[PDB]
């Protein structure tokens, strides 16, 4: 291959022979894009024009109050789509454009995925299918109604157990079959390389922005920069710019559900156990018997029951480091983001608002620069916080 | 070296090779161990046997069932190792092979898992997810509990993975018919990929997916190909029958003597 | 007073005597804060920093297509909060403040107006009070929770038909009385001066942004700016800054309901009789003996059953156009969007887009430059649409 | 000219004028002018008139609901201006200020309703949402046609105000007691103002906006107002005894009987 497909242990390409040609493909398709300047000008213009970019950065006063903490969020709940899932689809879309590519195939949770893959083929012109588990499109009507409304075609899968797990392989089923005309629209910083490279440079701009945005209204880097983990993608955009400024602490949260010890969780990267699935090397929720298994939390968003690789890596290195959340610290999170700030937080940043507000808390005498990434918004939780 | 003999008298027979497969604890343990029997005795020449997984990613509907019935009998990997050793015990030539997924066979050591196979009689392993590029770990691990690593050689090979598939498989090398997954729900020219193989000293080729017809057996043969896999057509007898076990057995022998017959 | 109360024959200031010195207090420092640096330092960072300032002017290439027409969409659906609503209740609590005031009272029909206050007030530590007509409140859970979990205070007026009408009135009864520590946010760019004047100029910013942004992405001013007109405000922001280019058309659009003809509609301005209430002189939805009555529309947003006093001199002297756009028109440019530009737009907005949408099938050969101004998010009206 | 009889009369007899409201047409016509003939025969110096409106800003619960009641009996601006001459054709001294919003003296011209008025017998006019500011085409066309326009003095008026309302008023001063709406519900020092309007040669002043006890009127009287006015106390009674009209007209005399003895 032209890039690594490994970050240490982790990562690699477990599909089977028939898909190993699309992703040589793929990947060749971004090397290209990455040096051309006319693709890069394009990416850029979309970005600005139609997405909202630069998000801005907010610093919370209000909530940081009688501490020593500074407290500022980066602002991606207010792009197109109210969630930084939106940059990601986009230079994918044009990469399928690039290598002649008219048709999307796409794998949704939640719900999100789903809607910033349909909207991104809608501004592009290119024909969208997307895999729903019968269960989430029961539980995501509102998504489901959004996806029809912008074009794209849902299908319910009922296998397995009839969620993200059993969407993302009916995805890789059709293309294994469709690979020759349609492009995969993977939704997160994991699965078979290129995905965790390409997913990671195309959502770069979060922590490029961040930097020069503290840098202005600081004149200095942050102490350490927060982010929820479902799948990694946020995380790691956050994350990239900073890798290399070793002073700047990078932290990843999990979501702890009813709380680890009850096993009711979706905390992989550091509960579970490693294997291979999704055409990956990483830890994952299983079975003693190495069945995958499900991961649970208060959001839908963070349902992914395995992580990035990129991300497996940097914690076993020692340069960033993971926690956990559970529901009722995501709640109260959620809480006093609206009462304090008058932000209405998804219950997925929550959980890395959460962790921020701990170290605050916990330490309240401490001097400290932190950067919560506010990957989305929360318009979507307002019935299920409110039950 | 189950196959080499196997192959090597069915030449001497100028026959191919017709191999059934089906999923391990499908519809039931005691059921499935009696429908492997009738399998065999109706003229099945090997096998192919698949493990229960929760995610098949390379399998359509049919056998999608197959593990989803299996799982309700509530048949697991431990429990699929011990039908395996009384299904050798009871037939000492018939080449075994098993369809694996990666985490299955990643689980608790890849040196361990293939040592089990060792002691219970396995021949050959198919792990449906793992691409040349990734098959080191366990093309070694096999080769050294004496286990047949089988390669996929898809209709669209270039000469660099026809040469590295040669190289590196065993027992016999999996010839896709066609693209997409696993179904005989829609059918599937290897004549050029058949020769290079033969060129390049490979393990004979089975020709596999989407094969559910006498006529579809007997082309593979005038091809090249050293005989067919069907599995679809299999499973769907039993998904058909379920029922009336007695005539899921009956049923599944009038398949297996006609697809036979075809190799001949 | 310091300036003009009316626009020609419009406008005024109609409040009981008690009330007068409460409005002639808010112009002088309105007055007072148009001319402080520091205000407007404060205002700016407010709008940037935490509104997400400057919003988007996004090219439409795909619905035109075939055509000689060149749209832009003013991005104020990409604001805090969904809509344009968020400019002007920043400024009008910053003018609280600036007063000694830490009281906000507020008016709110569909929601947005209680949600817009509710989120200012939490942010600059001022206790709100939102006055919502108990159909309305029944009618709008979503928001009424949206507004509590921001601190805000919700209180259902039963009195008249219980909707926006009667909940104007409870609100200045109050103000009657509290004035002396309590602000009225008014929602809308009509009332009694101050409040046209205020809420154009804390509005500005939008024709403001626009003007570079096409001057800079097509080097000339547009043939036509359009938008959607419920009481006002989101209008007269984006023609503010063109009333001096001639060559530039301003157009409203109001509700047309089932159809002007029906009397099923919210057509004031140009279907209605000037009469005077809500502390001004201005076109109203009238019975034949004076009683006030109420505005239909498919959106709940356009239900001000009057319009703004500048609006109504605009049409007068002929600077300005206005017309109307019914349900099934506002629905088909609703799908429109989200079909062919991935882009989810309030039913409120809606109404705007029909008419450029009319403009250039109409006469699909003319060469035009049109600005629609996207006041608002959609994803509150996907039920209603779905039904 | 009725007020300033009236008044000079009232002066004659050094005595303070009780002035009841209620709503033209609650709980309907009929009823109504039963209700009315009631209050001038219990004591009644002067009457406060309100025309059913659907938005009466400057009006707490208790009147918010006489509005309802009217509506809800289908009463009319028109049907209100019959009720009107009757109420003069029997009674032909008594004061009749009239309760009024912007829009329903603006709807069909100023004028013209104004001119109705007259012709009706009508005394005075209080427009409750038109300031001094606003004032000059209410002012004219009132002393256009012989009627008197109140004018409203907040107990923070300044110097400037004081003047004013002094300059156009006529018939009575409106002395607002209290800020807010009107109400019984909750009570309200005025000796200030009213000598700065003696001053001034302002018309007579009437305290108004929560009067509801027969110590709330001497107290007016004694700081130097002419009067005082309740509604809410008297609407409450009509609200109280909606089922027994006779048990209404019965306890609305004793409560005016109270109330008048009060301002002797
Ligand atoms: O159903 P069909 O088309 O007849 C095919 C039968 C199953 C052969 S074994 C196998 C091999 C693979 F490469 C992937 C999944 C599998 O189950
Ligand atoms: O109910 P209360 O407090 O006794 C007051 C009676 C009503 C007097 S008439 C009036 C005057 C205004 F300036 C405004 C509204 C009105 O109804
Ligand atoms: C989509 C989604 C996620 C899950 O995120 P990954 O970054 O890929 O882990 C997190 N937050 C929000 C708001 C989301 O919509
Ligand atoms: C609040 C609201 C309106 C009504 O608007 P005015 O500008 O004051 O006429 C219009 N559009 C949207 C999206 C709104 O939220
Ligand atoms: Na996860
Ligand atoms: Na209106």
């Amino acid at each position: 291959t032209l890039l690594n497909p490994y970050f240490g242990e982790f990562g690699g390409m477990y599909v089977p022979q028939i898909l190993m040609p699309a992703l040589n493909q793929l990947e060749e398709a971004f090397v290209r894009a990455q040096k051309d300047p006319e693709f890069q000008a394009q990416f850029a213009d979309l970005l600005k024009n139609y997405a909202g970019r630069p998000t801005a950065l907010t610093k919370c006063q209000n909530i940081t109050a009688g501490t020593r903490t500074t407290l500022y969020l980066k602002r991606e709940d207010l792009l197109h789509g109210g969630a930084h899932k939106t940059n990601q689809v986009l230079g994918q879309a044009l990469l399928a454009k690039r290598m002649g590519k008219s048709e999307i195939i796409a794998e949704t949770g939640a719900g999100q995925h789903g809607v910033a893959s349909a909207l991104a083929s809608a501004l592009l012109g290119l024909k969208c299918r997307i895999y729903m588990g019968a269960k989430d499109v029961e539980r995501q009507s509102p998504n489901v109604f959004r996806m029809r409304l912008m074009g794209a075609e849902v299908i319910p899968v009922h296998s397995g157990s009839a969620t993200l797990k059993d969407a993302c392989n009916e995805a890789l089923r059709d293309w294994s079959g469709s690979y020759e005309t349609a492009h995969y629209m993977l939704g997160t910083a994991a699965g078979p390389h290129p995905y965790p490279t390409i997913v990671r440079e195309f959502q770069r701009m979060i922590g490029e922005e961040t930097k020069a945005q503290i840098l202005d209204k600081e004149g200095r880097l942050p102490d350490a920069v927060i982010a929820c983990v479902g799948g990694g993608s946020n995380a790691i955009g956050m994350f990239a710019d900073f890798i290399n400024d070793t002073s700047v602490g990078l932290i990843g949260v999990e979501p702890g559900g009813h709380g680890i010890e009850t096993g009711e969780h979706g905390a992989p990267l550091k509960h579970g156990r490693v294997g291979i699935y999704f055409g990956m090397k990483a830890p994952m929720m299983q079975t003693a018997d190495g069945q995958i298994e499900e991961s649970y939390s208060i959001s839908a968003g963070l349902d992914f029951p395995s992580v990035g690789p990129q991300h497996a890596y940097l914690n076993s290195i020692g340069r960033a480091d993971y926690v956990s959340i559970t529901d009722d610290e995501a709640l109260e999170a959620f809480k006093t983001l609206c009462r304090h700030e008058g932000i209405i937080p998804a219950l997925e940043s929550s959980h890395a608002l959460a962790h921020a507000l701990k170290m605050m808390r916990e330490q309240p005498e401490k001097e400290q620069l932190l950067v919560v990434n506010l990957s989305g918004r929360g318009d979507k939780d307002i019935f299920t916080v409110h039950d | 070296e189950r196959y080499e003999n196997l192959f090597a008298q069915l030449n001497d027979r100028r026959e191919g090779a017709f191999v059934p497969f089906v999923t391990l604890g499908d519809p039931g343990i005691e059921q499935s161990l009696k429908i492997i029997d009738t399998l065999i005795d109706a003229g099945a020449d090997a096998l192919e046997l698949g493990v229960p997984f929760s995610d098949p990613l390379a399998d359509g509907p049919t056998i999608q069932n197959a593990n989803l019935r299996a799982f309700a009998a509530g048949v697991t990997p431990a429990q699929c190792f011990e039908m395996l050793a009384l299904i050798r015990e009871k037939h000492p030539t018939i080449p075994i092979g098993l369809l694996m997924y990666a985490n299955l066979v990643f689980n608790n050591g890849i040196d361990a898992f293939y040592a089990r196979c060792e002691q219970v009689g396995v021949d050959s392993v198919l792990v449906a997810d793992v691409p040349v590029e990734e098959s080191a770990p366990f093309r070694q691990a096999a080769l050294r509990h004496n286990i047949a690593p089988i390669f996929i050689c898809p209709p669209n090979a270039d000469d660099d993975l026809l040469r590295q598939v040669a190289s590196y498989g065993r027992g016999y090398t999996y010839l896709l018919s066609r693209s997409g997954v696993t179904g005989a729900e829609n059918r599937g020219p290897l004549h050029h990929l058949i020769e290079k193989l033969k060129e390049y000293h490979a393990a004979p080729a089975l020709q596999g997916f989407g094969i559910s017809s006498p006529e579809q057996v007997s082309a593979a043969v005038r091809a090249g190909a050293a005989g067919a896999i069907s599995g679809s057509a299999i499973v769907k007898i039993i998904e058909k029958n379920l029922a009336s076990p007695k005539q899921m057995l009956a049923e599944l022998r009038s398949f297996v003597s006609a697809m036979k017959a075809a190799s001949r």
